[PDB]
């Protein structure tokens, strides 16, 4: 994350993070129930084999509430494209259940017609990760949340160099420098309605990190509400 | 009455009827009695941020 704030604590509980071979993160996850992580397709080639983590905050300090959890299975969405990343989605049923407690909690599927109508038109949306803190730097050992409005899809389109597909919407600022950046793939982009977060999009892709003129690029999760139903059973 | 005054005066999900609204509520609460509000049923409720150290 460029620019926002650390997550303070209990205020980010839905994120988890996707460890390499090293227990070095290098993509994001939501949390949606005891066995499933909503994470990013494109997440799935980024290292041979991985395991989740949640409950942390600071990957310098062990605070005692960490746990990591091994993949069961992994439900890639069938139209995923390397190519473009439309229809970068997917899901991990883990081998053993999360315990819910401070700083490990799920973020609410909302029900699609009032996602649409309700928290896709609201003026933001807030994304975190432990990703890099500017396009060529290091990751933040401590995660960060952001605050990033909604883009309008005809701007998001003008921006862009690629393709924006309607499984896709935009986020973030034009010049402003705050965007999400590498590391935080396939972390949670949340909505909040009256105190209760719901989950919007996943952190997907960019042309760098906080440049000027083009936005961050999330996964549109509305238009995955039924697959991800499907997915969890 | 609409869901596009106040959400309905629901906590969370807001349906229109031919006349009036309908509210529900996400996976883990249950409709209040009231019609409107989303009452946790259990600690650690999706979407709430876990601020109540139990
Ligand atoms: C044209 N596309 C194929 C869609 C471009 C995809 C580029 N893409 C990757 O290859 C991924 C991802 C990314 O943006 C990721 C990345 N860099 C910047 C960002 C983001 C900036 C703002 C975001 Cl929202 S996501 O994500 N890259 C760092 C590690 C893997 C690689
Ligand atoms: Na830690
Ligand atoms: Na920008």
């Amino acid at each position: 994350i460029v620019g926002g704030q650390e997550c303070k604590d209990g205020e980010c509980p839905w994120q988890a993070l996707l460890i390499n071979e090293e227990n070095e993160g290098f993509c994001g996850g939501t949390i949606l129930s005891e066995f499933y992580i909503l994470t990013a397709a494109h997440c799935l080639y980024q290292a041979k084999r991985f395991k989740v983590r949640v409950g942390d905050r600071n990957t310098e300090q062990e605070e005692g509430g960490e746990a990591v959890h091994e993949v069961e299975v992994v439900i890639k969405h069938n139209r995923f494209t390397k190519e473009t990343y439309d229809f970068d989605i997917a899901v991990l049923r883990l081998k053993t259940p999360i315990t819910f407690r401070m700083n490990v909690a799920p973020a609410c599927l909302p029900e699609r017609d009032w996602a649409e109508s309700t928290l896709m038109t609201q003026k933001t949306g807030i994304v975190s990760g432990f990703g890099r803190t500017h396009e060529k730097g290091e990751q933040s050992t401590r995660l960060k949340m952001l605050e990033v409005p909604y883009v309008d899809r005809n701007s998001c389109k003008l921006s862009s160099s690629f393709i924006i597909t309607q499984n896709m919407f935009c986020a973030g600022y034009d010049t402003k420098q705050e965007d999400a950046c590498q590391g935080d793939s396939g972390g949670p982009h949340v909505t909040r309605f009256k105190d209760t977060y719901f989950v919007t999009g996943i952190v997907s892709w960019g042309e760098g990190c906080a440049r000027k003129g083009k936005y961050g690029i999330y996964t549109k999760v509305t238009a995955f509400l039924k697959w991800i139903d499907r997915s969890m059973k | 009455k609409l869901c596009s005054l106040d959400n309905g005066d629901c906590d969370q999900f807001c349906h229109e009827e031919q006349n009036s609204v309908v509210c529900s509520c996400a996976r883990g609460y249950t409709l209040a009695d009231n019609g409107k509000a989303c009452i946790p049923t259990g600690p650690y409720p999706c979407g709430k941020q876990t601020l109540e150290r139990r």
